[PDB]
């Protein structure tokens, strides 16, 4: 059973900078991404609140 | 670039600087071209789809 | 009292089986699937919906098979709502709990009732020793509306 | 009311191909099959008859449409 929701056009904006707040799950603060044996490091770019890769 | 399809005009060349220019005019895309018909999932707006069927109740 | 009446439109996509009997299917899963089911779009338990009728035609969508279209149907509902002292089946008597028409379930957790009354195990008796299991007050307020089988959380105070 | 009252191929194509997906998901089959199992064939077999409730909206660059039957249409 579908969306069943079409779209009717698409507008090219900028993101406010304050909106995008609220958009951000966490503060990702960790240089090295890469575990010793290859997991996600936490705070890393790959983590487990942005999401499972 | 005297056309009025955003998404069109980026699915060809300079994607980069058509994006730019729509996005720093605000521009709005109406999705009845062939190109923005199929970026978005729609059935494009020409031969077999150009109109409706209305099932009657 | 609970009567209340809701008008409202909804959007209902009947499979193309239900086309020569439409008024047999637009109610056979798509709207006899919450029958007095809590709603929180509106907080309404959907007792039956007593007409279901289309405004005009049905726009079929391009690859889908469905046939979508809309719905003005008038809910029947039974609102017990804050500000509202109702009754409630006494039938078993609890320290967690205690506890109308035979269908709707209340709940009683326990700081909710007079401290100066004090509980035995086989029975608990108010103030002047007045032994009460019947319907009588109960002000509910704090509506649970998730679970499955929901709660109405009466009180007295 | 201005547009050519034949039916388009276009048009052809997407009606069968609507009523055809329509039989698919057990619709009733107002042209008595005879013992076939396409739904296209059988879709075939009612547009011939001219038994197809479906209305083809057609639109006008502009916005406005206007609905015709698929009944009320010269099938070529």
């Amino acid at each position: 059973n579908m969306p069943w929701r079409r779209l009717q056009g698409i507008s090219f904006g900028m993101y406010s900078a304050e909106e995008l707040k609220k958009l951000s799950v966490k503060s990702i603060t960790n240089p090295r991404y890469l575990d010793s044996l290859g997991n996600p490091s936490a705070n890393g770019l790959y983590d487990l609140a942005l999401g499972p890769a | 670039r005297s056309n009025s399809s955003p998404l069109q005009q980026m699915t060809f060349e300079t994607s980069f600087q058509f994006l730019k220019q729509a996005t720093m005019l605000g521009s709005h895309d109406e999705l009845r071209s062939p190109s923005a018909c199929l970026v978005v999932g729609k059935v494009v707006r020409g031969g077999t789809g150009l109109f409706e069927l209305k099932q009657p109740l | 009292s609970c009567l209340v009446a809701g008008p409202h439109q909804r959007h209902i996509a009947l499979s193309p089986r239900y086309l020569n009997r439409k008024r047999t299917g637009i109610r056979e899963q798509l709207d006899a699937e919450l029958l007095r089911y809590s709603e929180s779009l509106l907080g309404v338990p959907i007792a039956y919906d007593n007409i279901k009728v289309v405004g005009e035609l049905g726009d079929i969508y391009d690859d889908q098979g469905h046939i979508h279209l809309n719905i003005e149907a008038d809910f029947v509902i039974f609102c017990p709502e804050p500000g509202q002292k109702l009754m409630g089946i006494v039938n078993k008597v609890s320290s967690s709990h205690i506890g109308v028409h035979g269908c709707f379930n209340a709940s009683i957790p326990k700081p909710e009732q007079l401290s100066a009354e004090q509980w035995q195990t086989m029975e608990i008796n108010m103030g002047d020793e007045l032994e009460f299991e019947v319907f009588r007050l109960d002000s509910d307020a704090a509506g649970v509306f998730c679970i499955r089988g929901k709660l109405n959380i009466t009180s007295l105070q | 009311r201005i547009t050519t009252p034949y039916m388009t191929k276009y048009e052809r194509a997407r009606v069968l191909g609507t009523r055809a997906l329509q039989i698919a998901m057990c619709a009733p089959v107002m042209v008595e099959l005879e013992g076939e199992t396409d739904p296209l064939l059988i879709a075939m077999k009612e547009l011939k008859a001219r038994k197809i409730p479906i209305i083809i909206r057609r639109y006008l660059p502009d916005g406005s449409y206007e609905d015709w039957g698929v009944d009320e249409l010269i099938i070529t």
